[PDB]
């Protein structure tokens, strides 16, 4: 989608606010948004590419200025009433209580070992996003290629500052799950993926760097062959 | 930046902490998520994944030639041997700096970062400044925000994490350090010098 969250390019952000340092957790309730990650997944709430088209359908003001841990609460929100796991309604009388009552206790709950097994296991294990498919690549390692000009309003991994421009392929990668399929409910779709080269001359015009350039990587269907 | 509509970091912190209680409630209601669940992900990042492991890969890459050629090649494969590797590194491909090429990394598209070399990233990493303008201009955002400047002669490659592939920089080792043994030399390998928005410590 051409959503606010495709940044890149974007003039008028404003200066990085950097501290001398910070803490990896900010605050309790970060924590918890943390976990609720491999939580949520291992419930099928959803994949990690549905996981970032939620946070790609917030409220662009919202999404800008609030606490990188609070996109992660909206997407799964947005998933817990996709699947129908979360009710609304009684989020919202729970949300209430607790503003409430903040220092009220949690449910009373068993620990499970198989939720820690899983946490180990992905965290160390990882969770391989790369597949095996029947087709050979169709391009490779110094071909010219143009990017799509297509405009999805589904999930897909296509920054607008990179559409209908023209690059070199620097490596194939092999098969990846593909994100315009994954993202939207369609499945895995395996495509090849390719790290390609585009000039900044190129990207930005006149206005940009006469010596740089932004490799990004981009799944078969992306592009298109302009010479080999 | 001022917005005259945007209420109190005291307010918002307030609003969000409800929030997140209330869902947490109902995902361990539920039976997919539990306290030990959640303290064990907060523990593996607090103390155990950081950015000292990609500093043990730098330092072997810049003792040990042929491990820099696997490194290079394969960086998955190449950090496998130092038992580094998992989650959001399942695919790594690090890129080398030199005297006449530069690479910073961004993921402009949301705060993708190979979590299993350098724990989980700062927030400026994460935030709309930083992605916005590191594809648009590189060489002025890293002298004004870092103090660093790169040469208008010396190319300047951003990488721009678009899918599952992660990138890393494997910094210049710096001079005047002829002989240092690996734990010396990862006193000057810092996050900042594996993302390119720095270089490795000097001296
Ligand atoms: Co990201």
């Amino acid at each position: 989608m051409n959503g606010v969250y495709d940044v890149g390019g974007t003039d008028g952000l404003g200066p990085i606010n950097r501290p001398a340092d910070e803490p990896v957790f900010r605050a309790e309730w970060e924590k918890v948004a943390f976990a609720m990650f491999p939580a949520t997944f291992r419930a099928g709430f959803m994949g990690l590419d549905e996981f970032r088209f939620g946070i790609e359908q917030m409220n662009p003001a919202e999404y800008l200025e609030s606490p990188y841990y609070w996109h992660w609460i909206r997407t799964y929100i947005h998933h817990g009433v996709r699947t129908g796991k979360i009710d609304l309604e009684e989020l919202e009388r729970r949300t209430q209580y607790y503003r409430e009552n903040p220092d009220a206790p949690l449910p009373e709950h068993e620990q499970k070992p198989e939720l820690i097994e899983f946490v180990n296991q992905a965290v160390y294990g990882g969770l391989p996003a790369s597949r095996e498919v029947d087709r050979p690549p169709k391009f490779k390692e110094g071909d010219v290629v143009r990017f799509s000009t297509a405009s999805p309003k589904g999930h897909a991994r296509r920054a607008r500052y990179v559409r209908g421009k023209t690059g070199t392929v620097v490596k194939h990668h092999g098969a990846y799950i593909y994100p315009d399929t994954a993202g939207n409910g369609l499945g895995e779709c395996p495509e090849h993926l390719y790290t390609v080269r585009f000039t900044a001359q190129e990207l930005w015009g006149p206005e940009g760097d006469p010596n740089s350039s932004v490799y990004y990587d981009c799944w078969e269907p992306y592009i298109e062959l302009v010479d080999t | 930046t001022e917005n005259i509509l945007r209420k109190s970091d005291e307010e918002i912190q307030k609003e969000i902490t409800a929030r997140v209680k209330a869902l947490e409630s109902m995902l361990i209601e539920q039976g997919i998520l539990t306290t030990s669940m959640i303290d064990r992900m907060a523990e593996i990042y607090e103390n155990e994944v950081g950015p000292h492991l990609g500093a043990k890969v730098v330092v072997k890459a810049w003792t040990d030639p042929e491990f820099k050629k696997r490194l290079l090649a394969d960086g998955t494969e190449a950090c496998k041997e130092l038992g580094i590797g998992g989650l959001q590194g399942e695919d790594m491909m690090w890129v080398e700096n030199t005297d006449e090429v530069h690479h910073v990394v961004v993921c402009s598209l949301c705060s993708c970062y190979p979590w299993p070399v350098l724990g989980l990233p700062p927030n400026w990493f994460k935030e709309p400044q930083y992605r916005s303008r590191v594809v648009r201009e590189p060489r002025q955002l890293l002298k004004e925000e870092f103090g660093f400047e790169v040469p208008p002669s010396k190319e300047i490659k951003v990488w721009d994490s678009s899918s599952e592939m992660r990138f890393v920089v494997l910094p210049q080792r710096p001079a005047g350090t002829d002989g240092w043994s690996e734990e010396e030399l990862a006193t000057l390998v810092t996050r900042e010098s594996m993302i390119g928005v720095e270089p490795a410590k000097a001296v």
